[PDB]
């Protein structure tokens, strides 16, 4: 179907300790391909997935390079907030950011992405028009004008109706076998009372990829979203996922309960039951 | 300011006595980024523990997982430890099959 | 592969 590829910049200041940490890590979907961490022996971009690992010295050096500019930008990025917020230099601060594009079947753009944060808040976004700028408060407005004056959402469309939409596609041809299957949750319902007249009814989904899922309980036919225990959907360590949904029944009353799956690996959505 | 991780302690299989498996704690939802995370066998701390590279959901909000190899067997107990400056004392979090 | 812009805040 379609795919995504995002960056996320970490970038943490430790007054006392050093200078701020810049962490960076690309994903396609939700498969980590690369990661660059400043306070590794030897920083570097550096592969997180088979399909990666085919790139030459020129693109890992090119990477390096970008990555170190990068968090020699943050780290500045994190002294200027200071000012813009009157903050002391004691204490410890975060910059994120995530970008990156999403393609259709077809490998056409279908929308960039480029946001930024600051101690955990939204700060400054690119808008879907890839050429005007929210900024979520004054310190950002600053920011703002500064980019504004730069032409940086030009330079940001160039790239994200460029460079992003061919490297994604190259990397989606690259590593098909992974990234282009789907492999279908692996489902069960379990049983337990918690008392002689309730029992939690659980709906289980096992190693399914990508992480995107839908499991819902239904009683007599109707959802029972206000009523359901939810878990977020967590990472096996091999690539898939897991989730599970949970509702506590009337004992006796299991069979009127039916957990409905819908995954990207399935043809059509599943129904399943507490089979005694 | 600060948001308190979420912790969930699983295995990457179903778990079955006496079959290798990994012992998994994720923990997520949480900011600022610091977080220290031990998984435990019998109370006491797992060396050489793994984890994966930092990264964060749409809404800002961190999160890792920490893995290592593991033999379950009836008797021993497994948990996952995480201190946060959310946190006034650490929260365990034991493994439930 | 990532963006190289000049981003100062």
């Amino acid at each position: 179907g379609s795919h995504s590829m995002r960056y996320f910049y970490t970038a943490m200041s430790r007054p006392g300790r050093g200078e701020p940490r810049f962490i960076a890590v690309g994903y396609v979907d939700d498969t980590q391909f690369v990661r660059f961490d400043s306070d590794a022996a030897s920083p570097r971009m550096a592969p997180r997935a088979p399909w990666i690992e085919q790139e030459g010295p020129e693109y890992w050096d090119g990477e390096t390079r970008n990555m170190k500019a990068s968090a020699q930008t943050y780290r500045e990025n994190l002294r200027i907030a200071l000012r813009y917020y009157n903050q002391s230099e004691a204490g410890s601060h975060i910059i994120q950011v995530m970008y990156g594009c999403d393609v259709g079947p077809d490998g056409r753009l279908l929308r960039g992405h480029d946001q930024s944060a600051y101690d955990g808040k939204d700060y400054i976004a690119l808008n879907e028009d890839l050429s005007s700028w929210t900024a979520a408060d004054t310190a950002a407005q600053i920011t703002q004008r500064k980019w504004e004056a730069a032409r940086v959402a030009e330079q940001l469309r160039a790239y994200l109706e460029g460079l992003c939409v061919e490297w994604l596609r190259r990397y989606l041809e690259n590593g098909k076998e992974t990234l282009q299957r789907a492999d279908p949750p692996k489902t069960h319902v379990t049983h337990h009372p918690i008392s002689d007249h309730e029992a939690t009814l659980r709906c289980w989904a096992l190693g399914f990829y990508p992480a995107e899922i839908t499991l819902t309980w239904q009683r007599d036919g109707e959802d029972q979203t206000q009523d359901t225990e939810l878990v977020e959907t967590r990472p096996a360590g091999d690539r898939t996922f897991q989730k599970w949904a949970a509702v506590v029944v009337p004992s006796g009353e299991e069979q009127r309960y039916t957990c409905h799956v819908q995954h990207e690996g399935l043809p059509k959505p599943l129904t399943l039951r507490w089979e005694p | 300011i600060q948001r308190t991780p979420k912790i969930q302690v699983y295995s990457r299989h179903p778990a079955e006595n006496g079959k290798s498996n990994f012992l998994n704690c994720y923990v997520s939802g949480f900011h600022p980024s610091d977080i220290e995370v031990d998984l435990l066998k019998n109370g006491e701390r797992i060396e050489k523990v793994e984890h994966s590279d930092l990264s964060f959901s749409k809404d800002w909000s961190f999160y890792l997982l920490y893995y290592t190899e593991f033999t379950p067997t009836e008797k021993d107990e497994y948990a996952c430890r995480v201190n946060h400056v959310t946190l006034s004392q650490p929260k365990i979090v034991k493994w439930d099959r | 592969l990532t963006v190289q812009v000049a981003r100062v805040w």
